[PDB]
C-alpha cells in the first residue's frame, strides 16, 4: 500500500456513497483529511 | 418627568433635548452574515490587522478554532483534527507541489494522522472505562497499560 | 444614515407577510411596479429561503435587555427611543422564547 493508492481508493473506488455523506459528513472529511487530500475534503465540505 | 419637561430654563439638569434614538454602532449595511460568519469574519479582521500594522503573523488555525469552542463539539474535533494535521514542520520552499509530494512531508501527515487516531481511540478507552469504573477495576496505577 | 438595520432578522411574521402579498402581486397579478420591488425584495430575503423556518438563535445579548426591559428598555423598528415593557411582556416573552426555541428579542418584535 502506497498513500497515492490508498488516497484514490477513498475518493474514486467507495466515494461519497459509501460513506453515507448526507448522514455522517465529518467522517468522510475526517477520512479525506486523516490522508491528507485537503483540497478534495475542502471542495467536499464547502457542498454543504 | 414632568420637573424635567418644566427644567431646561430654571431646574438645571444636562438634557439639551432627550436623546438621539438609539446610536452606538457604525453602518452594519443591513449584513447577510450569521453569527458564526460573524464570528469568522472578525477573526479574519484580526488576522488581517497585524499584518497591515507589520506584527508577527499570527496562527490562523488558533484564531479559526476559537470560533469552534462556542456551539458544535463535532466543528471543535474537526478544528482539532485540522490542528493535528497542521503542525507539519515544512521546509520554507516556494512551492506547494514539491512540499506536498515530499517523502518526508507525506511521512510527517501519516505520522501525525497516526497519532490523531492513536489520542482518538486514548479519550475513547478513557471515557469507556470512567463510565464504567466498576466492571473497569482501574485501581491508583496511572498509565496506558 | 446609520445605524437602524440591525433589529431587522428579528420580527417573525410582518416581513414573510410583507414577502407574500408582493410576491402575488408581481405574479399572480402580474404587475409591473411590483417587478422592481420583487427582485430587491428576494437579494434581501434570499438567506431566510436558504434556511426555510429557521428561528433566530437565543441570545445573552437580548436576554439581558428584555429581562431589563422594565429599567433599561428596549428599541424597536419603526419606534423613537427605548419602549419600557411591562412585566407580563417580558415574561410572556421568556415564555414563546423556550417554546418555539426563538431568540428573546424576536419573541418581543412577534408579541
Amino acid at each position: 500500500l502506497t498513500l497515492s493508492q490508498f488516497q484514490k481508493q477513498l475518493l474514486e473506488d467507495y466515494g461519497e456513497s459509501h460513506f453515507t455523506v448526507n448522514q455522517q459528513p465529518f467522517l468522510y472529511f475526517q477520512v479525506l483529511f486523516l490522508t491528507a487530500q485537503f483540497e478534495a475534503a475542502v471542495a467536499f465540505l464547502f457542498r454543504m | 418627568h414632568t420637573l424635567l419637561a418644566s427644567g431646561e430654563d430654571a431646574l438645571d439638569f444636562t438634557q439639551e433635548s432627550e436623546p438621539s434614538y438609539i446610536s452606538d454602532v457604525g453602518p452594519p449595511g443591513r449584513s447577510s452574515l450569521d453569527n458564526i460568519e460573524m464570528a469568522y469574519a472578525r477573526q479574519i479582521y484580526i488576522y488581517n490587522e497585524k499584518i497591515v500594522n507589520g506584527h508577527l503573523q499570527p496562527n490562523l488555525v488558533d484564531l479559526c478554532a476559537s470560533v469552534a469552542e462556542l456551539d458544535d463539539k463535532s466543528i471543535s474535533d474537526m478544528w482539532t483534527m485540522v490542528k493535528q494535521m497542521t503542525d507539519v514542520l515544512l521546509t520554507p520552499a516556494t512551492d506547494a507541489l514539491k512540499n506536498r509530494s515530499s517523502v518526508e512531508v507525506r511521512m510527517e501527515f501519516v505520522r501525525q494522522a497516526l497519532a490523531y487516531l492513536e489520542q482518538s481511540y486514548k479519550n475513547y478507552t478513557l471515557v469507556t472505562v470512567f463510565g464504567n469504573l466498576h466492571q473497569a477495576q482501574l485501581g491508583g496505577v496511572p498509565g496506558t497499560y | 444614515a446609520t445605524p437602524l438595520a440591525v433589529n431587522s432578522a428579528a420580527s417573525l411574521w410582518g416581513p414573510y407577510k410583507d414577502i407574500w402579498h408582493k410576491v402575488g402581486n408581481a405574479l399572480w397579478r402580474r404587475q409591473p411596479e411590483a417587478v422592481h420591488l420583487l427582485d430587491k425584495i428576494l437579494k434581501k430575503h434570499k438567506p431566510d429561503f436558504i434556511s426555510l423556518f429557521k428561528n433566530p438563535p437565543k441570545n445573552v445579548q437580548q436576554h439581558e435587555k428584555v429581562q431589563k426591559a422594565s429599567t433599561e428598555g428596549v428599541a424597536i423598528q419603526g419606534q423613537q427611543g427605548t419602549r419600557l415593557l411591562p412585566e407580563q411582556l417580558i415574561k410572556e416573552a421568556f415564555i414563546l422564547s423556550d417554546l418555539f426555541d426563538i431568540g428573546e428579542l424576536a419573541a418581543v418584535e412577534l408579541l
